[PDB]
């Protein structure tokens, strides 16, 4: 997460694929 | 420095994004 979603910008569906 | 405002802002973003579902956080 912190490799490519702090580096670039992640989108909603990025950020979904780290939902537990 | 700028890692954990990026975390901070990760971790506001993924409790909306999953909601009851609940995520992990692994820096």
């Amino acid at each position: 997460i912190v490799e490519q979603c702090c580096t670039s910008i992640c989108s909603l569906y990025q950020l979904e694929n780290y939902c537990n | 420095v700028n890692q954990h405002l990026c975390g901070r802002q990760l971790v506001d973003a993924l409790y909306l994004v999953c909601g009851e579902r609940g995520f992990f956080y692994t820096p």
